[PDB]
């Protein structure tokens, strides 16, 4: 993107300057956490800092910082390059978009797969996973991760 | 007793180009450090500590508080298998059943030759293809506990 | 602010959290995590409160008392169930891991964890399984490290590193298993580790000192006192058992010290536990040493004085106002002399000139926290008078303060200042000789010789008004940094100017007496600051008198055949060799002193004076402020024979039997009302301390706690019959547990803090208005003089700049924390600390005589060669060769004064 000018100096010619680094993490799970993320950022330990003040008024360096998920991010193009009413008028729920949802753990198929807020837990389960494996009975499931 | 190379000082310096402030690039010059030879050892704290303009406690406060950066002398190949809770459903345990078997250590150490070192990581981003283990940069899915002592010997 | 605690309306500061202001009131909520001076982060989680949205609402949510603002209509309960039982669970956690050591910790009655735990009403452990463990760190002489005590509260590492700006202090590994330490074993750097004993709520860093004759703090018989070891004078609580000096502690002073020390104060008192102390009055008849009482030493002594022609007195910049002023007494006006050299006089009575008659506003010592520019010059401020550092650390993070305020974070959100403010500080510009511990912070360090260091103030006070005189012959580039410091200085509301005598040079103070008049000129809030060496050298330059040169002189010469030396030991302010010549001549020496000093080898006669631990008396601090120390113990109690007397005491006595051939055992306050009316200048001594007719509702204030042990056994092993208990007939307080320690009760002087439920320093927050703030009723002491209505006129001698002679060698002064000043480095536990003796040499100098680093030089000063090896100084100037001041061997005097025959031995 760099090579091509969608990254750097001048960005197709509008003047907006960009600069996209990639920093790779040394492992702990509370660097996930948008404040101790800031601060792992800024090469301290990463605890988690008290808010308010959030990150939009003073974030990494003390400067307005945004974070955000992947797949926020990666939802945001499409937004923008199909419009608003696409975007709500892809599914009939309060919660609007796709979501990357799947089923894991002794599942037939597990795995991933892009569907509209509001699909039931149990047609993702049969349907996408192809349900329990063979000789096994479903007890319990977590919704999103191991905090759930 | 430890004095950084020329290539470590060089990344080490690119690296604080990458950020407003230079102690930004601390992790970074630990895993630097770390990538070339295997951990930090206790004057490459005081070497990053003095490269960076930063106090070496926060040098040696930042590489205790991550698990990937090492503070003791690990084995050649680093082996990571993961704990958490999908490999745990899918099996992890026969894994680290097997890895402990063919190697005669416990997890946290290194074999007498030194060639590789067991340990138990978190959860690795791979549940739909557990059990999951991490040699050096490698991410093995799919574990079963017969192709263990085919996985290791292909890691000299 | 309104507030409304369990049901229970009170009005508050808005500005305020919930935790400060609550225990403002009077209310106990535990915390671990938050102090009053280091704002509040949230982490113990222990002062937790319930917060309800309003009067009718039941449900209620818990929140962090110290991270919640005390804002208008707030609605909480303490004395919640829930609340309660979280709070309590808090305290469990804590102790699930923590060691089963009380009884061999030496925290222990003074522990702030135990204080909390009994707060909670946790009692019983339900947890069954192991303890993690630590194993420990040797942190140098001072601080002893016991890691498995430690709650995790993140205190030290925020004092240390956010507040003292140390860097070898951190927090290392994660989850549970955090550590707090250095990164390997050593001593800890820092100038104000010492504090850390006081910010640790638990026993991980503790008192080395003091452990080493440990004894509990209901054990303890505290007094007020301040420290006598420089200039600043923070106010101490001195603690003795069984006749000795155990420990320091600080003194809350909200005005000057209020919850820190420096190293050297907290850890040099051991002097006074020295064994080699003269006890009582010893008179050297030939070879013989008589062991005097007092009666017959005054007798003896006032016959010699009465048959002496002429009597001469030699006062000390160590000794009280009160000392000083009864030698003079004793001797007449005409007859007293200071015992500091006459440079060094012409530099403190310069400072003070500055001081009393400049017209700039010379700030406390926590009032310079506030300040937005400072410039220092001349002055190693973290070596000779630290506090003051510590306090401009504190007003260079101010910056950061403003810009945090400009966004609407609360001031004591300390986390998001220093995140909003992240290496933003406010400008300070240090110069010295050499490179200063303040230069991490300093925005500009100007490494020169004294001469270019008054030249530079010089050039700037010109730059700033042009009024002033001009500096010829200044480089571009350090016109440029010239111009950096005038825009920095021009542009703060607030800039501070400190300076001070240590380094020699007259031309440094009047240069910082330029820039401050220069900067008042302009309109601005200008203060400036003078250090001076020692505990008491303001009050003895108000006295006045003589420089020791014409005392010297008049020894020499036969005019005086006697002289009474009161606390000095005359080697640190002349040549040894003249003192001893001088002194061997006359006829008649008596000396006056508490420490074994070694004019006391030609002395006649010698009183063993008290030192400050067995003394009452009055000092005056480096910005005028007159404040009463109190004797901490009887000498006497446990060591019948002991004639230990106060100085002014026995002056006093002396000059009754001279007189009338009757002895006087005076009264603190009689000399008091001597002083105020024989010296006007003076007069604001009488209102440092209120009189020993002072009473609480009729009862006197109490130097021990009300569970203090050992009544009947702690001298049984001398006679099994208890003694009287010893009268004070000099001040206010009571020898004894018979009086008064209530935090409430309407005084100034608190020997010690105590609450029931708060046995720790935290008790402190009990004997204050609001907690950080002043003292209940105003902390003690009293500034001597307003700021005049009128400043001085600029001083129009401009020095030329340095020029390296051939053949001679400037002495450039190096002060050492630990070592410099004389009673701390006679301490046996400073020696460690105490550098090894290192004569500082450029690297151009050092190639120049063939000498490498390590390689032993010798040099002959005053007909007298002594050696020193080398140490390499990069930032030293050529022509200059550096010195450790007030070492052994090398006398504060030589700082200034030029070397001869510098060649390797
Ligand atoms: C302990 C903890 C760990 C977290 N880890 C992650 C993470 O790994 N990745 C992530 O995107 N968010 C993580 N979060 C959530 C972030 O705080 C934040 O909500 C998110 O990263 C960005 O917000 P967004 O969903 O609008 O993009 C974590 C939160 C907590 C409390
Ligand atoms: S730190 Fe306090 S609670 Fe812990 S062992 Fe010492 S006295 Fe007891
Ligand atoms: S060592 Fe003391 S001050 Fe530091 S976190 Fe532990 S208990 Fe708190
Ligand atoms: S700064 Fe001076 S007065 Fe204060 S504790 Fe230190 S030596 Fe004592
Ligand atoms: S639980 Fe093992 S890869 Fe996620
Ligand atoms: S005192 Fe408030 S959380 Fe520690
Ligand atoms: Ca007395």
């Amino acid at each position: 993107a760099t090579e091509a000018g969608l990254l750097g100096k001048n960005i197709m010619g509008t003047g907006f300057d960009f600069e996209l680094f990639v920093h790779t993490g040394a492992g702990r799970y509370i660097c996930g956490e948008e404040t101790a993320l800031i601060n792992s950022l800024e090469g301290r330990r990463a605890n988690p800092r008290s808010k308010p003040p959030f990150p939009a008024t003073s974030g990494a360096w003390g400067k307005p910082t945004c974070v955000n998920n992947v797949e926020t991010l990666c939802n945001v193009p499409a937004i923008l390059a199909n419009g608003v009413e696409w975007y709500q008028n892809i599914s009939k729920s309060k919660d609007a978009g796709t979501k990357l949802m799947g089923f894991s753990g002794r599942v037939k198929n597990p795995g991933l797969w892009e569907l509209p807020f509001g699909t039931t837990a149990r047609e993702i389960l049969e349907d996408y996973a192809g349900g329990m494996r063979d000789g096994l009975k479903f007890k319990a499931w977590q919704p999103g991760g191991a905090g759930t | 007793a430890f004095e950084l190379s020329a290539a470590e000082r060089e990344a080490i310096e690119h690296e604080m180009h990458h950020y407003e402030d230079p102690r930004a690039a601390s992790i970074e010059a630990l895993k630097i450090v770390q990538k070339q030879r295997g951990w930090v050892p206790d004057g490459a704290i005081h070497a990053i500590a003095d490269v960076l303009g930063i106090p070496a406690s926060d040098v040696e406060g930042v590489a205790t508080f991550y698990s990937q950066i090492f503070r003791q002398p690990v084995g050649r190949h680093v082996i990571r298998y993961c704990d958490s809770v999908v490999c745990h459903i899918n099996g992890y345990q026969g894994i680290q059943a097997a890895l402990e078997k063919k190697l005669n250590i416990k997890p946290g150490q290194t074999t007498f030759d030194g060639r590789f070192t067991l340990l138990p990581t978190c959860c690795l981003g791979n549940c739909d293809k557990g059990p999951n283990m991490m040699i050096d940069e490698d991410t093995h899915a799919h574990l079963t506990p017969e192709a263990i002592p085919e996985l290791l010997e292909r890691y000299k | 602010a309104t507030i409304h605690v369990d049901g229970k309306e009170y009005e508050v500061n808005g500005a305020d959290n919930l935790l400060e202001a609550c225990l403002s009131l009077g209310l106990d909520i535990p915390y671990f995590c938050w102090h009053p001076a280091l704002g509040s982060v949230g982490a113990c989680r222990q002062c937790a409160v319930k917060q309800y949205q309003n009067a009718e609402d039941t449900r209620g949510r818990l929140v962090m008392s110290c991270m919640t603002p005390a804002s208008d209509g707030t609605f909480i309960s303490i004395d919640d169930e829930e609340a309660k039982q979280f709070r309590e669970s808090v305290v469990e956690w804590l102790m699930t891991n923590h060691p089963h050591d009380c009884p061999v910790c030496e925290e222990g009655g003074n522990c702030h964890l135990q204080d909390m735990t009994v707060m909670t009403g946790h009692s019983f452990r339900r947890y069954r399984f192991t303890k993690r463990t630590h194993r420990n760190q040797d942190l140098g002489p001072f601080i002893s490290h016991e890691m498995n005590r430690c709650i995790a509260c993140y205190r030290c590492v925020r004092y240390y590193k956010d507040y003292a700006d140390g860097t070898d202090l951190g927090v290392y590994g994660a989850h549970d298993n955090v550590y707090f330490g250095r990164p390997e074993d050593g001593t800890l750097e820092s100038e104000f580790s010492g504090n850390l004993v006081e910010i640790c709520p638990t026993g991980v860093f503790t008192d080395k000192t003091h452990s080493e004759r440990y004894n509990r703090k209901w054990d303890m018989q505290f007094a007020p006192s301040i420290c006598q070891q420089c200039s600043i004078g923070c106010n101490i609580s001195p603690g003795e058992r069984y006749g000795e000096l155990r420990r320091i502690e600080n003194r809350y002073n909200g005005t000057v010290n209020h919850y820190f020390l420096c190293d050297r104060g907290r850890f040099g008192y051991g002097y006074v536990n020295l064994k080699d102390r003269p006890r009582q009055p010893v008179q050297r008849r030939g070879d013989d040493f008589i062991t005097l009482n007092a009666e017959q030493a005054m007798q003896g002594a006032a016959d010699i004085l009465r048959q002496s022609k002429k009597v001469i007195g030699i006062g000390s910049p160590r000794a009280s106002v009160e000392s000083n002023f009864a030698l003079r007494e004793l001797v007449g006006e005409e007859n007293f002399y200071t015992g500091i050299a006459h440079g060094e006089q012409e530099r403190l009575q310069l400072a003070l000139k500055v001081l009393r008659e400049g017209g700039i506003y010379t700030p406390a010592l926590r009032e310079i926290e506030s300040y937005d520019a400072v410039l220092v010059l001349g002055e190693d401020v973290t070596q000779t008078g630290a506090r003051v550092a510590l306090a401009v650390r504190q007003a260079v993070k101010g910056k950061a303060r403003e810009m945090a305020a400009a966004q609407k974070v609360a001031d004591w959100q300390i986390a998001a200042i220093l995140n909003i403010g992240q290496r933003a500080k406010h400008p300070l510009f240090v110069t010295n000789v050499d490179d200063t511990r303040l230069d991490d912070i300093a925005a500009w360090t100007y490494r020169a010789p004294v001469e270019d260091q008054a030249r530079l103030g010089f050039a700037i006070a010109h730059a700033l008004d042009n009024s002033a005189p001009a500096v010829d012959g200044i480089e571009p580039e350090l016109q440029s940094k010239i111009d950096v410091i005038v825009q920095a200085l021009a542009g703060a509301k607030k800039p501070l100017i400190i300076s001070g005598t240590n380094a020699g040079s007259l031309e440094v103070i009047q240069a910082a007496a330029n820039v401050a008049k220069a900067l008042k000129g302009r309109g601005a809030d200008v203060g400036i600051t003078m250090i001076a060496r020692s505990v008491n050298s303001m009050g003895l330059g108000i006295m006045g008198g003589g420089s020791l040169e014409e005392a010297l002189t008049e020894l020499e010469t036969g005019r005086a055949d006697a002289v009474v030396v009161l606390e000095n030991d005359l080697h640190r302010h002349a040549s040894a060799i003249r003192v001893n010549a001088a002194l061997a001549k006359a006829p008649l020496v008596m000396v006056v002193d508490h420490q074994r000093t070694a004019i006391m080898e030609n002395a006649h006669l010698v009183l063993s004076a008290a030192s400050f631990a067995e003394s009452d008396g009055t000092v005056i601090n480096n910005e005028g402020r007159a404040q009463r120390f109190f004797q901490v113990y009887d000498p006497a109690y446990y060591d019948s024979k002991t004639v230990m007397l106060e100085s002014w005491r026995w002056l006093h006595s002396l000059h009754s039997t001279l007189l009338s051939r009757e002895v006087d055992w005076t009264q603190l306050d009689h000399v008091i009302d001597a002083v105020v009316a024989k010296i006007p200048e003076l007069a604001g001594i009488k209102d440092a301390a209120p009189d020993a007719t002072f009473r609480i509702r009729g009862q006197k204030l109490a130097r021990e706690p009300h569970r203090y042990s050992g009544r009947t056994a702690m001298r049984a092993n001398i006679s099994v019959h208890e003694p009287r208990q010893p009268q004070d007939i000099d001040t206010m307080f009571t020898f004894s547990m018979e009086g008064n320690n209530q935090p409430t009760a309407h005084r100034s002087q608190v020997p010690f803090a105590w609450a029931p439920g708060w046995n720790s320093p935290q008790a402190w927050n009990k004997f204050q208005d609001e907690v950080g703030g002043k003292l209940r009723f105003g902390d003690p002491g009293v500034r001597l003089f307003e700021t005049s209505e009128n400043g001085l006129d600029y001083f129009t001698s401009v020095p030329a700049r340095f020029q390296p002679q051939d053949g001679k060698w400037r002495i450039a002064p190096y002060y050492h924390l630990f070592g410099s000043d004389e009673l701390s480095q006679r301490a046996p536990v400073f020696q460690s600390r105490m550098p090894q003796p290192y004569i500082k040499l450029n690297p151009a100098d050092a190639a120049k005589l063939g000498v490498n680093a390590g390689t032993r030089v010798s040099f002959s000063y005053d007909g007298n060669t002594v050696t020193l090896p080398v140490e390499i100084a990069e930032g030293l100037t050529a022509g200059q060769v550096g010195l450790p001041m007030g070492m052994s061997g090398i006398a504060p005097v030589l700082a200034g004064a030029h070397l001869e025959d510098l060649k390797e031995a």
